[PDB]
Order: C-alpha cells, then structure tokens, then sequence
DNA sequence: CTGGAGAATCCCGGTGCCGAGGCCGCTCAATTGGTCGTAGACAGCTCTAGCACCGCTTAAACGCACGTACGCGCTGTCCCCCGCGTTTTAACCGCCAAGGGGATTACTCCCTAGTCTCCAGGCACGTGTCAGATATATACATCCTGT
DNA sequence: ACAGGATGTATATATCTGACACGTGCCTGGAGACTAGGGAGTAATCCCCTTGGCGGTTAAAACGCGGGGGACAGCGCGTACGTGCGTTTAAGCGGTGCTAGAGCTGTCTACGACCAATTGAGCGGCCTCGGCACCGGGATTCTCCAG
C-alpha cells in the first residue's frame, strides 16, 4: 500500500521522524505522547520560519542573496521574545547588535 | 603628519569592527598560549588550528561581551573608561 | 631553530589588539590595569572551561582536542556556542 | 543536520535567497540546543506533576513557560490547529 | 469579593526592614515603588508560572512543592518546605 | 530615643542575626489570592505555600538589594538607586 | 543474613535510596556499579563537610539543635561550597554578618 | 527526608547533637539538589560522548567538573575507598 | 558651530574563482500495521484542611513633627593613554614533506538491567520530657550627651 | 575627640510547656543471586591533517614623539528620609463550624514501545558557474583643521 509522509499531514517539510527520533533517544520521559513530535517541531518550524524570515529579509538590506551570520545576529537580537529567549548564547562570526549609550554618542 | 582627532579612531573601530566579525588576537602567539597552557595535562597533545580559531571566536566574543557589560557598570558608574575593579564586580556577579 | 618552548604566550594578547577587541565591544576609553588585568582574566577563564575539555579529553583518551569538547565544555557552564 | 530543511523553509519563504555555511551550522546548533532545552523542561514538567509520558499537554505547557507571548500563543495556535490537522490527515 | 489595595501588602516597613537584612544603609523614596514594581513583576512570573504548572496538573490546589518547582524554573531553588 | 543612623544599624545587626520572616501572612496571602484571580476558577492555597512565597519572596530581595548594595558601594555612593535595581535586572536577564 | 550495601562498603548514607532515584529518573540507559556508591560517597563527604562547620555553628550560639541558621552558616561560610552554591536559597537562614566595609563606622 | 542518614552522620560527627525538622528538610532538598545536578551532567558527559552508560569513571569526571579542587580529590579518596571495601565485600 | 578639504568606504564599472548549489548514486530513517502491557482519565466517596465566621488587644502598619545628612554638579589637576609612522620578525602566506593518532572494523569480554523473594531497616504515628519558650532581673556593649 | 550614663541586648537564673526524641506496629524497599542480553573496551589497521620543515612578503608588534582628556577629589548647595511616639487598623489571638475537594480506590479504555518489513526521502560525494572577492576609480560619506 501507498504511505505519505507525517510530517505532510500537517502540512510541514521538517522531520517528525529525527526529531522524534531524537526526544525518545533523548532520555526524557517513558513514552512520548502522540502529539508532542508534531506539536513541538510545530511550535520549532513555526520559530524557524520567523528567524529565518527576518534573516533573508536582513540579507536582503544589502542586496546580498546569500544569508551571513552577522544577520542572523542583528535578526534575532531585534526581538525582544528571542532576545530573551536566547539571552546567554552568542553567535559566532556574527559580531553583536550595534548599541552605543546616548552618552558615548558624540 | 596627518593626524586623526581622538576618539575618532575609537568609533571608527565600533563601527568598522561591529561590521566585520574577524579574530583579533594574533592567531599563532595564541594557540600556543593554548598548547603551553595544554603542555601541563597529557603527552604529546596536538591542537587542531581552527579548534583553537573557533576557541578564539568564544574567547574573544565572551570578552566582548564581558566588556560590554562592564561598560554598562562604568556608564553607569558615570564614568567613560572602564577600569579593573568594574570587570571584578562583573565576575562576581556572574560567579 | 624557531622552537616556541613555552614562555610568556600570554604576551601575545597585545595592547593594540586588546584595544581593538574592546572597539568592537564597544568600549571607549581604557586604562593601563585593563590590558594585564584582561589577560589574566581571560587565562583564568580559559583554564576553567578548557581544563574541563581536557577531563573530556582525558575520559576520551585522546591527544587531539576536537571542536565538540569546546562545546561541550562551553555548555558545561552555559556558554553555548552556535556553529560548531 | 537540519540542512536541507532550513533550505526547504528557506525556498518557501524566499525562493532566491541562499544562505552561508557557517550560518547554516549555527542553525543546526541552534535547533539541536533549543531542542535539548525544550526537551528537558517537558522531563522536569513530567518530574513534577509525576508524568511518565510527555503528551500535547507537556509539550504546550513547556511553550507557554518557556516562550513569551505572542510566539507562544500563535505557537500553540499553529500546533493546535496542525494537530487538528492530524486528527483530520 | 474583589480584594484590593493588596500592593500595600508589602509593606514599606517591611521593605526597609528586608534592605536592612539586605545591607542596605540608606532607601530613597523611589526605592520602595521600585521594589514594589520590580517585585511585583518577579512575583507575577514566578507565581504566574505556578499557576501553569497547576493548569497543567489539572488541579485546584496551588501546593507548597509547586512554589518550589517554580523557583527551580528560574534556577533559584528554596530550601526547607518539601523535596 | 536614638538620633539618625543608630537604629538602621541595629535592624542591620538584628535582622542579618536572626532568621524570621517580616511580612504579614494574610495581607500577602491576599495579594497572592488576588493576582492568581485571573487565571483558574475556584483555585485553593496552602498556607505554608504562602509561607514559602513569602520565605523565597523575603529571601530574594534580601539577596538581590546585596547584589543591588555591591552595585551602589562600587558606584562609590551610600544610597542605592533604582539604576541599580536596573542594572541588576539586565545581567540577571 | 543481609546487609546493607552501604554498611558492605562501609557507608552510612542510602546506597539504595541514590541508585533507586539513578534508574527511575531517566538519566542513562545503564548506570555503573561504581557510580551510586562514588556518588553515596560524595554525598557522605559533602554532609560531614557541613555538619561539622554547622556543629561549630551550633556551638557558638550555645545549642545543641541545628536550626536552618546553622546550615546557612555552614554553606555561606565554606567558600569553595559558598561559590558553588552562591545562587541557593535557604528559607530561615538569614545571611552571613558581612558588611561592606565603607558601611562600618 | 535523609532525616535517618543526617541524624546517622550528625552523630558520627557530633553525638550531642540534634536537628530540628526544618532543616532536615534543608537538607532533603540539598541532598536531592545537588544530585539532580550530578545526575544531569553525568547524563551529558554520557551522551555528549556517545555513551550510553554512566559509571564511576563518568561520575568521576561530573565530580571533577562539579568540585571545586581538593574537594574533588577527597571525593576521589572517599570513592576509592568506598569502592575499594565494595570490591572486597 | 558651521564648513570646505581630504580620506575610507560604498558604489559604480570590470575581472575570475570556487564554494554553493545543483546532480547523481546510496542507503536508512521514516512509515504502516500490528501486538502487548500498562499509564492515566474517570467513577465513587471521603476526611484533611480549606472556606467561612466572631470578638477584643495590640502588633503592626501609618501618620505627623523634627532634624540631619545625602547625591551630584562644577571647576580644577594631572597623568597616561591615544595617535601615528617606522622598524622589525616571525606572523602570514605560499609550499614541501612524515607519520601521529583519529577513526574504523573486528572480537570478545564483561557489565548492568531486570525479577522475585525476603525481611529488617525504616516508615507513620503515638507519647513524655527537657530544650527552649518564657519570665525576670541585670551586667555588659554602645551611643550619646555633655566635657 | 573623651567617657560614663542609659538603654538595648545578651546574660543569669528559674519555671513551664510542647516539639523533639524515642518507643511501638507494621511493611516495602533494598539486597542476593542468577539470568540475559549487549555496551564498550581493545588490537591493529588506514590515512587526514597536523606537524615539521623552507622561503618570500609584509602584517603587525614595538617603539618613539607629541599632547588631549578622563578618573578623581574637594566643596558647597539643597534636598528628603529616618526616628520617635501616638493613633488606628485589622491581623493576631484563639476559637468556631461543616464539609469541599484532595486524595484514595476501583474501574475501563487507549497508546506507545517495539519489531519487522518497506521505501522513497535524505545523505555524501562530485561537478558546474555566477555571487562575490577583488580591482580601480568616482560618488558618497565621514572626519577634520579654520572663520
């Protein structure tokens, strides 16, 4: 018999296969309940799609089709939720946001 | 000569700099500061050249950062050059 | 007879190269104390977070340090590094 | 990797748009670190309420204390109506 | 019943009382507001956190352990009422 | 009677030398009723919940004004500001 | 006769107890032998670390019952241990008597 | 609670000494604390290495990265010796 | 404090490379379809403790009156690091050259989960007693007020 | 600044209570011993890339020659918070009243682990070229010595 696959159910391109692959491999819990490999890689493509968004937009800010790090810094570090979401974590050949203090400022 | 103002030079670094995300340290003298450091621990220890330039990247963003923050204590500080005891406080803070 | 046998590499941390580090963190102006203080914070730093790689190391049993220790040590106090 | 998902993604986005090596390591270290992450506070969230299984409801309790706002709601708005979704497919 | 005027539950008294366990020598003014608005906003995470914690349980009851698995949450645990 | 200064040391010594909570239970018991109003109907309490809200509450300021009052000393000032509360709210995160 | 692998290993602490929350916390698919008891034995040595200075504690207040007071001296005082776990939190403990010295007269 | 085992190893260390409830209770959650933490990074150590077994060379290692120094080291003599009488019985 | 002159980078025009993106085999990770034991929602009922109620004192919070004591700006001092080019070396860059040791397969041990049983160490839970709460009066420590 | 009075706080002493310590009833969590399956070390191999060597150019460090500028102290003004005691409130004290709902026990259903078999999407390597580094020069941008 013919088979799509599960992750086309929801309509989504990443693996509900490797991710849980990776939960049940992970050592969390007993048993994985059905709807946290779709719900969650859900919630992380969803999370993706706008990082990735703001940096192909950042990309283009200086006609360049090709996504750097250094915008993935200025993309994530301009939101406040991600900023926050990812406050201890640096990126590497990104540099950090330009931030001068109004007092430094000639 | 031809002389910049100061200050000038400073800016021109932040701006140029915060553009570009290149290693800064000299890359040689640092890796065997790395290897010299390593010698202590087990034999004949051989040390990847960009192991060591991503261990440059951490090194060198995480003083980057370190020093943002301890500039934030000296601004507010009220103070524009940032001195030792103000990185002292920021470590005690993280720990 | 170019040997490097290990003395005073925490030199090569330089004062203009320290200055400039600080101008991409952004910082203004810097006293002398800054430069030396820098370099032993950072030695200090370093042999934390890399004497931790070398007990994975050591557990390893290898000669070669790889890019994953780095991570993994960085990890082990929360400085997680992307891209690696 | 999550390579050539960051380029479907990346296609369905922007279709001219490449990206660089290096940052598309950075997001494969990006997605596996706050996989980890997620996964271990959906483990602590089964600790606590003495849950052996992390279910829909774990994994929607984790995003809305872990993720702020307006991303956790439409998260779950996504989520809930993909599973939705599901139990149509 | 609708409670209000609960924000003067955290005393000033208290709160001088508190930065003097504190070490804090001299409180201005705008210390006490500040406390009570920075606080407030901490409390509300912490407890507000609690509360999703109970949601998920499907409980009515907010236990003592909850409040410790919720500092646990911001990687600030309590010693000394369970665990 | 003690002139300026005398009895704010004594609370020092005192209350960094004994351990007992300063906050009224019930007020603070309502302040917690009252905020989680907003979210679970017919939601109960445990009065030694209130207790350890009150305890990490106390406990958190105490620890945080320490952290706020090594911010102040090192601005060379003997009275702390909300910058430092700010200050303190940025490196914690 | 049966005996306790803590007392067969010369251990007061609960080598069962240990590795009983070790297999049912979901940590590894297999967890050595020699863990649970390195580990009782951390813990063991940890405890007399802390007992001892909160029994001096103790016997500087004039008691003979630890009170929270005692361990939060007792942690607080021990630097390595007070570095280490400078960001816990003890309900009826207090602080150390520490002052800033600018604030002594 | 360790009530037993504190009250064991309290009067090993102190045989005129006694504990009120409370800190005990401290002490539950100290114990427990500080063994989640072990308990974790032996699970990364593990792991990270692509190990799936946590024995006293990984508890080892979490110890060496958890203890500062010689409080390390005394770890290691109170394993070696605990081990050593565990071997030998 | 605005401004023309000069330098750096961007931008506009011109050149070529290689890594990025597209192609081409190659598995293996993701899918289905079952089966088996069990996690947990649910049904029914309860009894700890949660809600809800009562009344005076004063602990505790609050208000009023008073004095003192705090941040912070300005001006000034000075020392020390910024700014820049030049000299110099081995960093950098380009190239030649071995084999350490990382990574793999190939074997095999040996290492730990898992179960059932068994029972005594340990849990829950009562009860007396002495540490401590309380009482009460006081020397000592500390601030202050005059000296 | 100098010291004793006066009050707080710890201290001396003495008594009374309840929480702490200890006892009993009871069981269940940990240990033995054995099985059973399979994780990881070990031996020896292959070969990537680090190391080890030379060599040219110069990036970049170190040094020398100005001089601007920022941490820091004093000082003086002015403002505002603590302390005190008395008032006022409602929590505290303590005492009341009955069962909600938290916790338990008994249902019954459903699901995820798992295995085996399947298979097409994804993986690694291998091309192929135009985005972008490079290049050079003008426009823009950014900075700087002068009215």
């Amino acid at each position: 018999a013919k088979a799509k696959t599960r992750s086309s159910r929801a309509g989504l391109q990443f693996p509900v296969g490797r991710v849980h692959r990776l939960l049940r491999k992970g050592n969390y819990a007993e048993r994985v309940g059905a709807g946290a490999p779709v719900y969650l890689a859900a919630v992380l493509e969803y999370l993706t799609a706008e990082i990735l968004e703001l940096a192909g937009n950042a990309a283009r800010d200086n006609k360049k089709t090709r996504i750097i790090p250094r915008h993935l810094q200025l993309a994530v570090r301009n939101d406040e939720e991600l900023n926050k979401l990812l406050g201890r974590v640096t990126i590497a050949q990104g540099g950090v946001l330009p931030n001068i203090q109004s007092v430094l400022l000639p | 000569p031809h002389r910049y103002r100061p200050g000038t030079v400073a800016l021109r670094e932040i701006r140029r700099y915060q553009k570009s995300t290149e290693l800064l340290i000299r890359k040689l003298p640092f890796q065997r500061l790395v290897r010299e450091i390593a010698q202590d621990f087990k034999t004949d220890l051989r040390f990847q050249s960009s192991a060591v330039m991503a261990l440059q990247e951490a090194s060198e963003a995480y003083l980057v950062a370190l020093f943002e923050d301890t500039n934030l204590c000296a601004i507010h500080a009220k103070r524009v050059t940032i001195m030792p005891k103000d990185i002292q406080l920021a470590r005690r803070i993280r720990g | 007879r170019h040997r490097k046998v290990l003395r005073d590499n925490i030199q090569g941390i330089t004062k203009p190269a320290i200055r400039r580090l600080a101008r991409r963190g952004g910082v203004k102006r810097i006293s002398g104390l800054i430069y030396e203080e820098t370099r032993g914070v950072l030695k200090v730093f370093l042999e934390n977070v890399i004497r931790d790689a070398v007990t994975y190391t050591e557990h390893a049993k290898r000669k070669t340090v790889t890019a994953m220790d780095v991570v993994y040590a960085l990890k082990r106090q929360g400085r997680t590094l992307y891209g690696f | 990797s999550y390579a050539i998902y960051v380029y479907k993604v990346l296609k369905q986005v922007h279709p001219d748009t490449g990206i660089s090596s290096k940052a598309m390591s950075i997001m494969n270290s990006f997605v596996n670190d706050v996989f980890e992450r997620i996964a271990g506070e959906a483990s602590r969230l089964a600790h606590y309420n003495k849950r052996s299984t992390i279910t829909s409801r774990e994994i929607q309790t984790a995003v809305r204390l872990l993720l702020p706002g307006e991303l956790a709601k439409h998260a779950v708005s996504e989520g809930t109506k993909a599973v939705t979704k599901y139990t149509s497919a």
